[PDB]
């Protein structure tokens, strides 16, 4: 919402300067959004008549002018191709200084002399008009400083306006605020009624009384809609971000800015027979003023005659009941739509209009009245023409009625944490327009005025009375709380401890968007469907993530394409499994790595990274709440990962994630000629562990032997040393791979595997007879499980 | 082609923290969450601060050098962490909310008892506590700590700092886990703190009883000998 | 976690939920009517007509509100998504919530718990400033100002909003508005963290450059 | 009952490296844990610590407890060998803890974090290097502590 400050101040005037307002009014609920001067400064330029054009005789382009200033005739030379006698124009005498340091002088033009120079709005920094002179109105005073006649020592206020303060969308609105604000006297705009000079009018009809409880319609016969629309009302209209259009537009557009009553002008030639104000039938036609062809649904509010619609009742008239040059006689229209009613309306058509706007966010169901009698007289000032008596048609059933609020001084002492005094709280209260009635000690019967559409409780009361007495000068206090010692299990690996740990083993925290493109999803997901957004931003952000990986492998190729050779990432966040019913969203946490094994150094290996790297990594998230034993991994598959090098994590059989080297196709499609390994873990099946229970430690030695184990290459390690565990009886404290054999020195197809077995007695020394015995059902055990034999 | 077993990963794994270490961040996180401060001090204490401040007269057993290191007649190591609490009380005015974990010591010599150990206090001064607030503070903590929603009891007992004083009981048919009361008046008065205007609860507690109880730990010796056998039980 | 820590250590308890809400949760109970443009595809992503991508955490404070009685105590960051995307704005981003419901809460309660956040936060003692402002969930509602001591390039800046929460967001949610009173306030995570370590562009957040990300080590 | 507080939102700076954090990154780092007595041997004082006269107990529980450390290194190194005596071989371990230098008129009593290790570089493992610790190992320990709160740079190896 936009206003001049001295069209403001010419109702509520605050005795502050400007810079003390805008601070204020920010400070108070209303953002100052911008402040800014109607024109640029200048000075010596007076309102000036021309008198006199001549043609100069040594310069076709230019003319001779005697100008008046109302005390003296001066002779000056002018080149704009609008100059002509009678004209009222700004004259900037010998002496007058003109933006950008420009002072007039004596000038002696192509052998003619010149006592000063006729303006442009541009010249003045006025507007962008340079076409010629700025042509002011035949009743100009003419002697005036043009930048007082012009209103040019002024502001224009922008307000970034909360959806509660509707009220605030007019002039009337926002000087009611400053009178409150700075507690001073309000001179609303008298609004004498216009006397009907005839007895026609038209019948009105409320067929839909809950969405419109009061029309108001007036009959203006012969008007002259050739004449112009006056300056003030342009510049007035102007510093609201309004554009003047056509006179009788200028005047309802001026009458719902200075009042707030959004209005409507229809020619009234195109009424046939009274006016309806009723429900739309459903797929009913209309075609608005901007050419829009609305059809209508059966909960939309129209302004409709006898024989079919002419206006979206509150938002927008039609194109042919409206006023075009044909127009000789108009039919006014101020009423009250109920903001229920309306609510949305515009929006679901697609449209948006200044009345749309102020209807929504409510209208003074009081105001029709004044506002038509307001807009009367300024047709008739402006056009001409004769008014008839106006018909007011009211639904005193459906008329708005808030109910009084009771308001208790302990209410208020509680909630802004210190009392106001009884006659602050009335006085606070009756400058917003409410009625305040005392009912007792430190409670008031509060009365709501019909301009508030936001109060309705005693809580919108307290917020009042601490926006008016300053939210900042209210006291800081900190909340009371009976707390109590608490924790959480002990033996849990929680996220942020997990995150440290990646940390601390070389990694760095990706965030991906959670929602990626639906081409990227079946490269991971093959034959799964998405859940899909119905409005994505864009195509390729439609389909929810089933899996961080495609966004963390994404991330990562973006840097290899940066010049990064390592690249260590992880990430963690939701899963989108299924569609909305039966969706899953479950946390992840999900890494991805490549390059060199170590960061590029004169102590460090340059071998590179591969799968068991990725799972000393995976093995230390697992091992963080002392339940590493709890976990598996299997040889496993998953579509996006290289069947050979896979492992499928679980937990009593129940799937924590998997761990591989993403599939070689998947990095051809992607244009990745690095390996990079993934593993994707649930955070649910990770978080719990086991707190330790001590097993007592032994005062006596332990004992070691080294198996060295012939196998086939595809048995798996782990099937191997858990058989071990199983046949080492109840001493074995530690079981060791310490190497892996798959040379030339065994069969191509076996390997050797090198255990370190370590047993300790808790109450004794172990002799080597028993570990030697353990040793052998070790190998037995192992040769008829496996077909294992000894080194 | 290039296909492997899921055989162990690749270099160094993770170490882990010793079993005091966790029962002390575990303590002080109960009361933290609930604006309590942590508060550490010296190690080497005075007379004053160790035991004249908490009215312990100069005749008193405790002060004996049968129980208490010293260094001369006036220089100690610290038989508490009440010491740092008292250095508290000294420095600001109520409201006080802090938690002491700390290395304490005493003379008493094998099994059951070692020469160095831990414990954590606290402390609470304000302008109106109870027994009841004290009440409520140490039966939530123990819950809290134990995450069970077990059964506490007060056994009325006796502290030269505090009165009324109690021993704290858990079940597992009774345990005794700790003690506390409400900060005595001359303590108060001692530290420039009015006993008329502030009352004050505190209590105390072993660190080594607690992790024993936790983790079924039998000796309280193995806790200081660093037997790795012993501390990669806790990992 | 420097957010939370703030609170966590005064008895705030970190709450999460889902991030596919339904129209309830994110707007019904919140006191945002079927007809308000919040609402709107053009703010708001939609899977079908009831089910969207919160636009905000406050549907885990309305989660947690209907699961308990007072007091409740709880901080709730995550992420949070909305339509307008470009410059200045990501259709992704973070935001911590909060909310405090209890039997004797007011508006001096909630200026004094903001007032000390945001100078815990910033590590300085800076100057608050609270400006009445607006939103369907809350009655008084502000937007709060700070200083530009942490500055626009590393004489006010906007960093967070909070107000009482509405008597019918409290009923909605079987809360009794005449016996518990309750603030609640909300923030951007991305505004916060450019404010803190003097980042320009918000893009550079979800880019993942490790020119970038290394500087945070 | 449970006591009332007027609290209020508090935090510490957020570029810090505190001792729990730093335990933790050493944990990470495969170091375990130790705790050992503040009193030790004058004798190992002196090994330690050549000239400096310790601060002694009057009534010490045993003649080597009678010693206050000036450093965590006898009491690490001691609880190490401990270990290497118990076949041990790979032993790395870390404290935190006070130091006591001076007299009592001027006694200066220091949080310290010291660690100690030995024998091979990684765990015995099928894809690990059989290669023994050196300086370099225990340095990139010393640097991850060192640039726990971004301040790697104010900190020289001389
Ligand atoms: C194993 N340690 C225990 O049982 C310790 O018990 C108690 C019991 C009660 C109070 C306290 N501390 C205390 C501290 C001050 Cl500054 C004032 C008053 N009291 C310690
Ligand atoms: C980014 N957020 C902002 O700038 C401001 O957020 C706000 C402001 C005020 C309140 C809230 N949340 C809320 C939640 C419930 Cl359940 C009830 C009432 N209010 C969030």
């Amino acid at each position: 919402m936009k206003f001049s400050e001295k069209w403001l101040r010419s109702w509520a005037n605050p005795q502050v300067s400007h810079d003390e307002l805008v601070a204020r009014l920010s400070m108070v609920g209303l953002e100052v959004d911008a402040d800014l001067p109607v024109a640029g400064a200048f000075s010596g330029v007076v309102v000036g008549e021309v008198l006199s054009t001549e043609q100069h005789p040594d310069a076709d382009k230019l003319r001779v002018c005697q100008v008046s200033n109302g005390s003296e005739t001066f002779q000056v030379v002018c080149g704009a191709p609008n100059v002509r006698a009678g004209l009222k124009i700004p004259f900037a005498m010998i002496g007058a200084e003109l933006p950008d340091d420009f002072k007039i002088k004596k000038a002696k033009l192509r052998g003619v002399e010149s006592f000063g120079m006729l303006c442009s709005a541009k010249e003045l920094q006025i507007s962008e008009e340079n076409a010629g002179l700025l042509e002011l109105p035949a009743d100009a005073p003419v002697g005036q400083d043009v930048r007082t006649y012009l209103e040019l020592a002024d502001y224009t206020i922008e307000v970034g306006l909360t959806p509660n303060r509707g009220d605030c969308l007019s002039l009337a609105g926002l000087a009611r605020e400053v009178s409150a604000i700075y507690d001073v006297p309000l001179a609303p705009v008298a609004v004498d009624a216009v006397a009907a000079q005839h007895d026609e009018t038209r019948p009105v009809e409320l067929a839909a009384p809950a969405a419109c409880p009061r029309y108001l319609g007036r009959v203006i016969r012969n008007v002259d809609l050739s004449r112009p629309t006056p300056l003030w009302m342009v510049e007035r209209l102007r510093r609201s971000d309004i554009r003047s259009i056509d006179p009788v537009v200028d005047v309802t557009n001026y009458v719902m800015i200075e009042l707030g009553q959004p209005m409507h002008a229809f020619d009234l030639a195109e009424i046939n027979g009274g006016v309806r104000v009723r429900m739309a039938e459903d797929g009913e036609k209309l075609v608005l003023l901007d050419g829009q062809e609305i059809t209508l649904r059966a909960d939309t509010l129209v302004i409709a005659d006898h024989q079919r619609a002419l206006a979206i009742a509150g938002v927008m008239g039609g194109e042919h009941s409206g006023v075009s040059d044909s127009t000789r006689d108009l039919f006014l229209e101020a009423a009250f739509f109920d903001t229920i009613a309306l609510a949305g309306k515009a929006r679901s058509y697609g449209l948006h209009t200044d009345s749309s706007h102020r209807f929504e966010r409510g209208v003074d169901s009081q105001l029709a009245r004044k506002a038509m009698e307001r807009a009367t007289r300024l047709i008739l000032d402006i056009v001409g023409g004769e008014p008839g008596p106006i018909v007011e048609q009211v639904s005193e059933a459906h008329l708005p009625k808030v109910a009084p609020i009771t308001l208790r001084a302990e209410r208020v002492t509680q909630m802004l944490g210190m009392p106001l005094d009884a006659a602050e709280i009335v006085r606070l209260l009756q400058a917003l327009e409410l009625t305040v009635v005392a009912d007792g000690e430190g409670q008031w019967s509060v009365g709501v005025p019909s301009h508030r559409f936001d109060i309705s409780l005693e809580v919108d009361l307290i917020e009042e009375l601490a926006r008016l007495y300053g939210y900042n000068r209210l006291p800081v206090r900190y909340p009371q709380a009976r707390l109590a010692p608490n924790n959480k299990p002990e033996a849990r690996a929680a996220l942020p401890l997990l995150r440290r740990l990646l940390v601390a083993r070389g990694y760095q925290e990706a965030i991906t968007f959670s929602f990626i493109d639906p081409a990227l999803f079946e490269l991971f997901d093959p034959g799964t469907q998405p859940l899909t957004l119905a409005n994505p931003i864009s195509a390729d952000m439609a389909a929810m993530r089933s899996s961080l990986w495609p966004g963390l492998v994404k991330a990562l190729q973006h840097n290899l394409n940066r010049q990064q050779s390592r690249v260590r990432l992880f990430e963690s966040g939701l899963r989108f499994v299924g569609q909305l019913e039966g969706l899953k969203q479950e946390a992840m946490l999900a890494g991805a790595i490549c390059g060199k094994r170590l960061p590029e150094g004169w102590a460090n290996g340059r071998d590179g990274v591969d799968f068991f790297d990725a799972k000393a990594d995976v093995e230390a998230v697992l091992a963080s709440a002392g339940a590493l034993g709890d976990f598996s991994f299997v040889p496993g598959e998953h579509p996006a990962l290289h069947p050979g090098q896979t492992a499928r994590i679980e937990r009593e059989g129940r799937l924590v994630g998997y761990l591989g080297a993403l599939h070689p196709e998947l990095a051809k499609k992607l244009d990745l000629e690095q390996p990079v390994f993934l593993f994707e873990l649930l955070l649910a099946e990770v978080v719990d562990g086991h707190l330790p229970k001590f097993r007592e430690l032994s005062r006596f030695p332990e004992v070691r032997r080294d198996l060295a184990l012939l196998v086939d290459q595809d048995v798996p390690a782990q099937d191997i040393l858990t058989q071990i565990r199983a046949a080492a009886g109840e001493w074995l404290t530690d079981l060791r791979l310490f190497d892996v054999y798959h040379g030339k020195g065994i069969d191509p197809h076996r390997k050797s595997l090198a255990v370190g077995l370590t047993w300790q007695h808790p109450s004794r020394t172990l002799n080597d007879d028993e570990v030697n015995s353990t040793t052998q059902n070790i190998v037995t055990s192992l040769e008829e499980r496996f077909n294992a034999t000894l080194r | 082609e290039r296909i492997d077993v899921t055989l162990p990963g690749r270099g160094q794994l993770s170490g882990g923290l010793h079993p005091v270490t966790r029962t002390l961040e575990r303590i002080e996180q109960c009361f933290s969450r609930i604006g309590y401060e942590v508060a550490e001090g010296p190690e080497v204490e005075d007379d004053y601060h160790n035991f004249e401040a908490l009215n312990i007269p100069g005749h008193h057993p405790a002060r004996a050098m049968h129980d208490t290191f010293y260094f001369n007649a006036n220089m100690l190591l610290r038989t508490h962490t009440s010491p740092v609490q008292v250095r508290t009380m000294e420095s600001q005015q109520p409201p006080i909310r802090i938690v002491c974990p700390g290395r304490v010591y005493r003379c008493d010599s094998d099994l059951t008892h070692s020469p160095m150990f831990h414990q954590v206090e606290g402390l609470l001064v304000d302008e109106g506590v109870s027994f009841a607030d004290l009440k409520g503070t140490i039966e939530e903590f123990l819950r809290a700590f134990f995450e069970k929603q077990l059964e506490v009891r007060f056994r009325p007992s006796f502290f030269p700092f505090t009165e009324p004083s109690a021993e704290v009981d858990i079940q597992c048919g009774w345990l005794e886990v700790m003690g506390c009361g409400m900060v005595h008046p001359n303590v108060l008065r001692m530290s420039n703190i009015d006993p008329e205007k502030f009352q004050g609860f505190a209590f105390g507690m072993g660190a080594e009883r607690l992790a024993m109880l936790r983790y079924g730990v039998n000796d309280l010796r193995l806790f200081f000998d660093n037997d790795l056998r012993f501390l990669g039980q806790f990992r | 976690e420097r957010i939370e820590q703030c609170f966590s250590r005064i008895g705030y308890e970190v709450a999460e939920g889902p991030e596919v809400e339904d129209d309830y949760h994110n707007f019904e109970a919140l006191n945002i009517p079927g007809h308000h443009p919040a609402r709107a595809m053009h703010d708001t992503f939609y899977f079908n007509a009831n089910m969207l991508l919160r636009t905000h955490t406050s549907p885990v404070q309305v989660r947690t509100m209907e699961s308990q009685q007072p007091p409740i105590r709880i901080v709730c960051p995550g992420r949070v998504y909305r339509c307008d995307s470009d410059l200045t704005h990501s259709p992704m981003f973070h935001q911590v919530e909060g909310l405090l419901v209890d039997e004797g809460v007011s508006f001096a309660d909630l200026k004094g718990t903001i007032e000390e956040f945001l100078r815990a936060f910033f590590e300085k003692q800076l100057e608050v400033r609270f400006r009445p402002s607006f939103f369907p969930f809350t009655e008084p509602s502000a937007e709060v100002d700070i200083q530009c001591v942490i500055c626009s390039g590393n004489g006010w800046l906007e960093v967070m909003g909070c107000g009482m929460v509405h008597p019918n967001v409290l009923r909605m949610s079987n809360i009794d508005p005449e016996k518990f009173q309750g603030f609640a306030f909300g923030m951007g995570a991305e505004r916060l963290a450019m404010l803190r370590y003097g980042v320009n562009d918000l893009r550079l957040f979800f880019d993942n450059d490790l020119r970038f990300l290394g500087q945070f080590r």
